[PDB]
């Protein structure tokens, strides 16, 4: 399709999420899916959370660019 | 030689030797100056 | 019994299901997400409220969520 | 599966002595579980209600008074040993229910054969605050 | 003479403190003959508590009704007596320490995250550069009020993390 | 059948293995990322049978912290006698117990 539904991969990202644990984190985008899924942006966070996971999907509506 | 530079340049062993350093200058201090309760010069 | 309820947010990759000592969850198709596959709890009533699919849960907060409430024998894990 | 399988009580039970975490009263008022399995050969493994039995070559047949125990079962023999053992659940009239394998292809696949269901379509965190739902009886995440 | 209280080298309880002291402490070196190690010990006990005895009078120290000494806390009250030095001084020299402890982890935490896995860093000290942040804290509080002025000391509400409401 | 069996220099004497903390488990080698690694560094110290599945290496661990244990209880005992021997009153004691 044109250009791409998401942001460049390798590009740093701010979660916008409230209920995520990196709300307001920068993260790294790994791949960001092209089929049509609610939640296409792979985001890999330097620092894991509870949980011990460091990655998560996101929609496209709650990243923005690191202020 | 640099790794046990890196032991040594561990938390713990820094640590230890803060304590070590702070303990014996506090020591010193009141050792040398026996009791003191007010600054007077 | 208790209330297990699953969102968009799941990826489908069956480690709820695997974690889940009483047959609770299950793998429906979907289309929502990359493996195609959904947490699905058709057998809620056997479900206690031991958390064990939200330790295995991959997601940020979680994607699947158990609230207790109204135990019963097959809840309350009574073998009497 | 395609054809749910009866259960049969005339199956020969693992080799086994006595087990005083078994069946109790409940099994005789309320529902207990069956589970069954087919060993090609004999061998030793661990109950979840005691010690350890020995299965015989061929259909074997264990009572529980716990679903749990019966999964524990069933994933013990599935990682050691690869079963793929299934247990029913007896009522006290004897209504039999088949439980493990509902679509006979276990949970862990998907057979493009269930209906999802109790799946809320809305996100996590977009719930609505439960002054929302008020004298209702209405849960946030019931909607 | 504030609070109602005398200075401890004009007070009676002071001094029998101190002579109670003497007492036992010449109580306790009677025991020994004046030839041993423990006499020694006990001789320079007394001189030490004879001398903290003198430094605590002619000092500003003041005791109230049982000859333990006092302590003014409020400023002013404390520099119009000669009190400062009691806790007015040690608590501008503690804000002094406990800011360079402050602006040296501040610094180290700073220095070492512009670097691949700075948890390393963080768990494995930088022994020289932790040194050079420890001599280079006398100036604290200027360094400090700096990077207040120019924004950098606080981080801004978006990049920050935050819980829930 | 009962004889002595020794291998010869299985572990090298090196100081690389001290500069990292976690490396008796794979789950503390991939390096800390939060607090409750570091007590997890003092919790599996001596969980030899959690670092390998291999009981040779177990039992000479075993050996090896037996040795250590002894030595550190000799160290105690020595410097109880040193204690005895300069900062006491034995030969006072001894005298009139
Ligand atoms: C139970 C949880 C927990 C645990 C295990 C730790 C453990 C640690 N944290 Mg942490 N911390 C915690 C909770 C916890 N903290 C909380 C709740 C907060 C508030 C949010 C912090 C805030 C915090 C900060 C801001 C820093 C730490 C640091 C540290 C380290 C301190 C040891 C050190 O620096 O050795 C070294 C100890 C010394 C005394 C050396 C000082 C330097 C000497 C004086 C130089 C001269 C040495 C020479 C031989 C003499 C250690 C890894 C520090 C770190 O990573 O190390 C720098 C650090 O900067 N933590
Ligand atoms: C001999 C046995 C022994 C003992 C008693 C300890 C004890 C400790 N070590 Mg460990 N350690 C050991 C062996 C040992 N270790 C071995 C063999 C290794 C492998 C090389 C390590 C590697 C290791 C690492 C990598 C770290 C520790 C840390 C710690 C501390 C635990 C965290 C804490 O206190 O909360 C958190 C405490 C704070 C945040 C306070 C920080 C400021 C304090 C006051 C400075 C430290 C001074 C210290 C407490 C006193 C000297 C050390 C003490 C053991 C005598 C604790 C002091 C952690 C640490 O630095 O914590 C101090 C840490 O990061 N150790
Ligand atoms: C790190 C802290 C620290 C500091 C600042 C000092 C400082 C001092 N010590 Mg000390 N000491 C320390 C730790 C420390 N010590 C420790 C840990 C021990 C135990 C091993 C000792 C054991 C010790 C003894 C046995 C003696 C001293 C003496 C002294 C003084 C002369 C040494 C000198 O020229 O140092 C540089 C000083 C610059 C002002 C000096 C005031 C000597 C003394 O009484 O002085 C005449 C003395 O006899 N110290
Ligand atoms: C948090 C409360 C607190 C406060 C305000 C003080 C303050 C004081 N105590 Mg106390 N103390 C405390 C807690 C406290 N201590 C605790 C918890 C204990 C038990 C472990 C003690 C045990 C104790 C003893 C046994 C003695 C003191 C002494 C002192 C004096 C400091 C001597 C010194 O370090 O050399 C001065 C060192 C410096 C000024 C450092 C200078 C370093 C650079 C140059 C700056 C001072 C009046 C001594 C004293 O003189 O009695 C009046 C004394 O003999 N205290
Ligand atoms: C909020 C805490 C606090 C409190 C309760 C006090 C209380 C007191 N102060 Mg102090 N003061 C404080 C903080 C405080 N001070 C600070 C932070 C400073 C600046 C360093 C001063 C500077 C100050 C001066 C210069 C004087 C007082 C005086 C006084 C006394 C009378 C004040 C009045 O209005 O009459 C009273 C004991 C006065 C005093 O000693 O009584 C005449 C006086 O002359 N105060
Ligand atoms: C020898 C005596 C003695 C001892 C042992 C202590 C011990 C302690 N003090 Mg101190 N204190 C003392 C005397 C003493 N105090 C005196 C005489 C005063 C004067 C009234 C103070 C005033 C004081 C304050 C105001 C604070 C302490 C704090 C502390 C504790 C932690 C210090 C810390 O976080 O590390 C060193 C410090 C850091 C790592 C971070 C730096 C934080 C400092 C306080 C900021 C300094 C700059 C700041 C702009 C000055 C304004 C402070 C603000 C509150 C107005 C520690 C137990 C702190 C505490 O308990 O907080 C929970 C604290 O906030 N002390
Ligand atoms: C014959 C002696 C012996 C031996 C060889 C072992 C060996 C072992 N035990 Mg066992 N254990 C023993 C005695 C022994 N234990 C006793 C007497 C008790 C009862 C108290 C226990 C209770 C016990 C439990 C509950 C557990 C073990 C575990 C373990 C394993 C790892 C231990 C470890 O990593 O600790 C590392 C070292 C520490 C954590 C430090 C402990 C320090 C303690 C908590 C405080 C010390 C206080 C000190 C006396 C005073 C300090 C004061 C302070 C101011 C300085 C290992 C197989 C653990 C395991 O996983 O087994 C496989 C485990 O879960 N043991
Ligand atoms: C059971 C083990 C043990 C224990 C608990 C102690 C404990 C002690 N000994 Mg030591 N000691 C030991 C073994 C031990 N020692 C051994 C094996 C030897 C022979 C090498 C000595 C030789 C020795 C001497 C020669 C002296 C002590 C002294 C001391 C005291 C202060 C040490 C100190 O921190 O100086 C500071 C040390 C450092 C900062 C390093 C302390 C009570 C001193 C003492 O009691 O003074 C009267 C003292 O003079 N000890
Ligand atoms: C530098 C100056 C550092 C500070 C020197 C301070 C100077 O007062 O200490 C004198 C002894 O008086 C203090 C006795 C002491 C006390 O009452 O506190 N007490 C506990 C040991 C009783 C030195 O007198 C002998 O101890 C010297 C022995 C040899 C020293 C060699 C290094 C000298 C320095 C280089
Ligand atoms: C004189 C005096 C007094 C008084 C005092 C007062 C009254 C005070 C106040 C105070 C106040 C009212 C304060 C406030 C504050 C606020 C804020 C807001 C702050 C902030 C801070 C900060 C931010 C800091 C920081 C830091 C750190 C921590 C580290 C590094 C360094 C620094 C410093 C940067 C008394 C009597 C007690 C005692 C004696 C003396
Ligand atoms: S564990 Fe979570 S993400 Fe994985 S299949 Fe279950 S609900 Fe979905
Ligand atoms: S709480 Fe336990 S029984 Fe219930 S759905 Fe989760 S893993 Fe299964």
């Amino acid at each position: 399709k044109k250009k791409e539904v998401g942001p460049k991969r390798g590009s740093l990202v701010k979660v916008l999420r409230p209920e995520s644990y990196w709300y307001n984190q920068v993260g790294k985008v790994v791949s960001v899916d092209q089929s049509g899924i609610r939640y296409p942006v792979v985001v890999r966070f330097e620092n894991q959370n509870y949980a011990g996971v460091s990655t998560n999907n996101y929609a496209l509506d709650e990243v923005t660019d690191p202020p | 030689m640099k790794d046990f530079t890196t032991y040594l340049s561990t938390a713990p062993v820094v640590g230890l030797g803060w304590a070590i350093f702070t303990s014996g200058l506090l020591i010193e201090i009141n050792r040398f100056f026996p009791d003191p309760l007010v600054f007077s010069f | 019994a208790h209330v297990v309820k699953i969102y968009d947010t799941c990826i489908g990759c069956t480690q709820c299901v695997r974690a889940c000592p009483l047959d609770v969850l299950e793998m429906v198709p979907w289309d929502g997400c990359k493996a195609a596959q959904m947490a699905s709890s058709p057998r809620t009533e056997d479900c206690v409220g031991c958390k064990r699919c939200e330790t295995a849960c991959p997601t940020d907060f979680l994607s699947v969520r158990v609230y207790l409430g109204n135990e019963s024998t097959r809840s309350l894990g009574l073998a009497y | 599966p395609w054809k749910q399988p009866e259960l049969d009580p005339d199956t020969p039970s693992p080799i086994f002595g006595g087990s005083t975490g078994g069946l109790l009263r409940k099994a005789q008022v309320e529902e207990f579980y069956v589970t069954t399995w087919e060993s090609p050969k004999e061998q030793i493994f661990e109950m979840p209600t005691g010690g350890a039995a020995i299965m015989r070559k061929g259909p074997n047949l264990l009572k529980f008074a716990r679903k749990e125990q019966c999964l524990a079962l069933t994933t013990q023999l599935r990682t050691k040993f690869k079963m793929t053992p299934c247990f029913y659940r007896v009522y006290a009239d004897g209504k039999v229910e088949y439980l493990h394998p509902k679509d006979g292809v276990y949970p862990e696949k998907v057979n493009a054969g269930r209906v999802g269901v109790n799946q809320n379509m809305r996100s996590i965190g977009e719930n609505v605050d439960p002054i929302k739902v008020k004298f209702t009886g209405s849960q946030p995440f019931t909607i | 003479d504030v609070a109602g209280l005398t200075p401890c080298s004009e007070s009676k309880a002071y001094n029998k403190l101190e002579r109670k002291e003497l007492k036992t402490l010449e109580k306790r070196l009677k025991k020994y003959e004046p030839g041993s190690a423990p006499y020694l010990a006990l001789q320079a006990t007394k001189e030490r508590t004879q001398n903290r005895f003198k430094n605590y009078a002619k000092a500003g120290l003041l005791c109230g009704n049982d000859g333990l000494p006092h302590l003014i806390s409020d400023p002013g009250l404390a520099l119009r007596f000669n009190h400062a030095g009691e806790v007015f001084i040690p608590t501008f020299g503690f804000l002094y320490v406990a800011g360079y402890i402050g602006h040296v982890g501040r610094q180290y935490i700073i220095k070492s995250k512009e670097d691949a896995k700075p948890t390393d860093k963080e768990i494995i000290l930088d022994v020289p550069l932790a040194l050079q942040l420890a001599f280079q804290g006398w100036a604290w509080p200027l360094a400090a009020i700096q990077e207040l002025r120019n924004g950098s000391l606080l981080e801004k509400d978006e990049n920050i993390t935050v819980s829930p409401r | 059948k009962v004889k002595i069996a020794v291998d010869r220099n299985p572990v090298e004497t090196n100081f690389e293995k001290w500069a990292k903390p976690g490396h008796f488990s794979r789950a503390l080698a991939k390096g800390p990322n939060t607090t409750t690694w570091i007590w997890n560094l003092h919790a599996d110290a001596h969980d030899f049978d959690n670092h390998t599945s291999d009981l040779e290496e177990i039992s000479r661990k075993v050996f090896s912290a037996h040795f250590g244990q002894l030595g550190i209880i000799l160290i105690w005992l020595s410097g109880m006698y040193f204690h005895g021997a300069r900062f006491s009153n034995y030969e006072g004691w001894l005298s009139d117990p």
